């Protein structure tokens, strides 16, 4: 050992991530005449905590009838859930809304119903993520979507007013440009522009509005109004691929799963 | 060097599902062996899963009479649920176990007297007679009657149901449902007698038994 | 001359969200389209890509001791056993105790998996009596409470002395069903046959007396962990679950 | 410079229900676009193409 | 971590390993973290190593 | 023949100077590694007896 | 019969400029589409694929002499050690006279590398005395004036002699932070915690007093150069930096 405490004993290694994956299928008897040894141990020694369960004597219950697997992240978060929404009330109202996987943030602003979860099951989290919004509305109006990282200037955050920026600042960060009569929908990805190593969600603090925020999704438009229509948009999110988990974290309790 | 053992504090021992573990353990002691009877005041083979959970078992006794229109349904019955009955032996292996995975064996045996003349149907019905026709019954597996050269017929079926093992507390709809109905009509003169009897023999084939409960 | 002619199927601009394969994005604001390495050095090399890290861990279902002043087979406590059992809480902070198993089930429509109990007590060394972990089969809603201790012994079972230098008794619950896939009902408010929740109750029997000395106390504390082992979910949802008060 | 061009043919938004092969769809609710296989056990083997 | 009870009495502790702060973590699922727990039947020393878990 | 193995109660471990000696031992667990770090934020040697 | 139908997927009609692979133009204007080769005849073959070219050159960042009328230990200029570092400006033309570092880094977010200050000094050959250029690593906003001069000898520094025939000592600094990502906190207009400009800041203490002849002055200049080795920056912004008048 490279620090020098010794002991008189021998610890292994405790709680093994991933210890199955979550298909039935094979990969005789489990157990049967022979005895259990798993029936009874000890669990205060994590090294006899190791012993694998089991008090009948059994068989395997066979393969499973459904093609697909519904047991990793990458195909149970890739169905998209809900973020927020808003609305629209004058002319060139540029909208700014963050992303803070605090669960300090009760929804609306903050995180909602599925988000809220997922984002304090684990410690820290590197990656990016998925955005497809929905325009559904009044017809005619001119509009634009950019990115903006952390550690620089922007407007208000969840604060619907004029936006004190400009063309230069905005165009310069990465930007797309439609109308809301062509498609009305946008699927686009979250890149990881982040100067630290990786954001955490459960925090307390001054490090919880600090170390948490990765992105910024903020919409300004135009060619507003027309004839009296509503005018909102949604936001959803969905893991993808590139990113990581670390560190397996007790779940929320009863009192924080809330929707909006 | 030498060394006194002693007892072993941990066992695991017992039954197939009964299960226990214990802190405090000692050694089983067994004397004898299990003997055998070489004068055999038995000759049978002794009580098994094999020969007494199938094995044919008559569910109900009605009578084909004259007076019965055409397309008259004589049986209306549950084949599983007649087997579920005080008075059988398969009462003796389901009462402890609940789930069930069964298919069913049917022998129907008729006895009409020769100076009568006409015909039954006997089909096999998954669920209800909801909507089916009753004149395009022989697409089911079925075995007719005949007062002219047979019977007995035979009628083996698989387990066809929305799910794979059986509740017997709470069904959700009958798995088979056995149907007779008068195909042709019994006529007679004057003197041939005016009735003649039926007879339904069922039995389980290929049984499965899992989850064993404590209740009744 | 340019000869380049698609006509436009159908499903034209619909939003598809049931897989990921047309949920994923077209484009990328990155520029010159960067792509992302794994950097397993601040991390520690936990790498979670799978829900049975937080299922098959022991986390705390309930609670019940033992007392002393009971008779020979009285019912202690009934447990429906089910992924979906939680009932601790705690005063201060305000937050109602969570298992880490309901929370990765609470999220589907079905279910289907072994679970595996463990009892662990906290008895001093010189307790003594012993139990019965009786499994029931059946629903959640029976007249579960008039069973006899005799008859429980059709049933299978586990004996446990509660003395001893081991406490936890792993007990594992068998899928004694008739419906392969197990419906999350919770979602609804109306009782209904047919769509059940648990596939068996646990009833931990009276099955001897506590015997004990005169300077400790008179119970003996069992704790309820709760694990799984070959656990399988499919048909995802979103349900806050509700406390179990049995 | 990309030099990626199709003229739009006929037939543009037109619902063709005649045969299968324009009546299929184009994706799925499913999440991984997972597959269903064949389960041969409690049918009783009857399977009808025909 | 050491503790010292008398075999007269009884009941046990927990000592988990929190990364950042316990804010809104479950008490009754505290065994998904590295732990190790206390009983007045059997032993009285654990030990618990963990990494480095930090945002930088 | 099974055998159960149990808790060493003796156990030698510590540091350079401060040594220990227990009664009542526990397995030590140990998971991950120590980490290092590719993209140096810091590109000259530790603080160490020779440097410092 | 004619099969060629595709649905259409989402982000129609959207304009992506988060990078070029969807920002790059689908046609051109140019007859029989041509294409553009390289001349490097009057260019004098110097070709710039690259900001390096700019940051590493060694740019005039500030300015302080070394008078003879000071004490031994005092502070003449504490310095932010960043690449945001300028403050020389001109009165005619009406200019504010910027490095090339500082330019080629005040369009990011972010930035991470080594910086290499170069302190020419212009003295005659008679001065003498010595200098200390200690690194106090930290933030950029302590009460840094209160260190004693044998406390600066615990941080890493260098020693150099005035009177020579070499000026320029080429002081290099090392990445000495907490954080491996360093943000541009100067887009913002409120302090926070957490986000810092400077991995350290540089104090030339009077080590020694100057020692001179009588016919020449009593001060010694110093400048100050600003290049950088091991530079690296992403996440592009544009900000136009202020003039930073310590």
């Amino acid at each position: 050992d490279d620090s020098g405490g010794f002991s008189t004993t021998v610890s292994t290694e405790q709680n093994v991530p991933d210890p199955q994956v979550g298909i039935t299928t094979m990969r005789m008897d489990v157990s049967g005449v022979q005895a259990p040894v798993g029936a009874i141990t000890t669990i205060e020694d994590p090294v006899l905590a190791k012993k694998v369960p089991e008090t009948f004597p059994e068989l395997k219950p066979g393969e499973s009838r459904h093609t697909s697997d519904h047991m990793s992240i990458y195909k149970f978060m890739g169905r998209s859930h809900f973020l927020c929404t808003f609305t629209f009330n004058s002319n060139n109202k540029e909208y700014t809304f963050p992303i803070t996987l605090s669960s300090t943030s009760n929804p609306p602003h903050g995180l909602p119903s599925t988000l809220r979860w997922f984002f304090n099951l684990f410690q820290l989290y590197r990656g990016p993520l998925d955005l497809t919004i929905i325009i559904t509305g009044a017809t005619d109006v001119d509009g634009m979507a950019w990115f903006t990282p952390v550690g620089l200037a922007v407007d208000t955050p969840w604060v619907e007013k004029e936006s004190a920026l400009q063309i230069d600042y905005k165009t310069a960060l990465g930007a797309v440009r439609f109308n809301t009569r062509r498609t009305g929908n946008i699927q686009i990805r979250l890149p990881w522009y982040s100067y630290l190593y990786a954001v955490s969600g459960a925090l307390d603090g001054l490090g919880d509005k600090t170390d948490s925020t990765f992105g910024l999704v903020s919409i300004q438009i135009a060619n507003y109004n027309h004839s009296d229509e509503y005018l909102s948009f949604s936001c959803y999110l969905s893991v993808t691929e590139q990113s990581e988990f670390y560190f397996p974290r007790a779940p929320l309790n009863s009192n924080a799963m809330l929707s909006t | 060097e030498q060394m006194i053992q002693s007892v072993d504090r941990t066992a695991v021992t017992g039954a197939s599902y009964f299960t226990s573990v214990d802190q405090s353990s000692v050694h089983t002691a067994e004397v004898g062996s299990h003997q055998i009877e070489p004068l055999k005041t038995s000759v049978d083979k002794p009580g098994s899963k094999k020969t007494q959970g199938e094995k044919f078992f008559l569910i109900h006794s009605a009578r084909w009479l004259t007076t019965h229109a055409l397309f008259h349904e004589v049986a209306k019955l549950d084949v599983v649920k007649l087997l579920y009955n005080e008075q059988f032996a398969v009462q003796g292996l389901l009462r402890y176990h609940t789930y069930a995975r069964f298919g069913i064996e049917i022998q129907v045996q008729i006895n009409p007297t020769p100076f009568q003349q006409g015909g039954l149907i006997c089909a096999m019905v998954p669920g209800d007679q909801s909507y089916g026709s009753i004149a395009s019954l022989t697409v089911y597996p079925h075995g007719l009657l005949n007062c002219n050269i047979n019977n007995v017929v035979r009628i083996k079926v698989p387990f066809i149901y929305t799910r794979g093992a059986y509740h017997f507390k709470d069904p959700q709809y009958p798995v088979w449902e056995l149907t007779i109905r008068v195909w042709s009509e019994l006529n007679i003169g004057t003197g041939t007698s005016a009735y003649t009897s039926l007879n339904v023999l069922a039995r389980f084939t290929d049984l499965e038994l899992h989850g064993l409960t404590p209740l009744s | 001359m340019m000869r380049n002619e698609t006509r436009v199927s159908t499903t034209e601009n619909v939003v598809n969200l049931s897989n990921y394969e047309d949920a994923r994005a077209k484009m990328s604001f990155a520029l010159d389209q960067e792509d992302w390495k794994s950097d397993p050095s601040q991390g520690g090399g936990i790498k979670i890509t799978h829900f049975t890290t937080w299922t098959s861990i022991p986390t705390l279902a309930a609670q019940f001791p033992f007392n002393a002043s009971d008779s020979v087979g009285q019912q202690i406590k009934v447990i429906p056993v089910d992924p979906y059992f939680f009932q601790m809480t705690n005063t201060n902070p305000d937050q109602k105790c969570i298992t880490a198993l309901a929370s990765i089930c609470q999220m589907f429509c079905f279910w289907r998996g072994d679970l595996v109990f463990d009892f662990q007590v906290f008895p001093t060394k010189y307790h003594s009596g012993r139990l019965l972990f009786c499994f029931v089969p059946g629903n959640e809603l029976i007249d579960v409470t008039g069973i006899t201790l005799k008859q429980a012994t059709t049933a299978p079972c586990a004996v446990m002395d509660i003395a001893g230098v081991q406490s936890t008794l792993r007990f594992r619950v068998p899928w004694i069903s008739d419906t392969p896939y197990r419906v999350n009902r919770y979602t609804k408010e109306a009782h209904q046959k047919g769509e059940y929740t648990a596939i068996g109750k646990l009833i931990v029997y009276c099955y001897n007396r506590l015997t004990s000395p005169s300077n400790v106390a008179h119970h003996v504390r069992v704790n309820v962990y709760l694990s799984a082992i070959n656990l399988e979910c499919f048909a995802p949802l979103y349900h806050a679950m509700d406390v179990t008060t049995q």
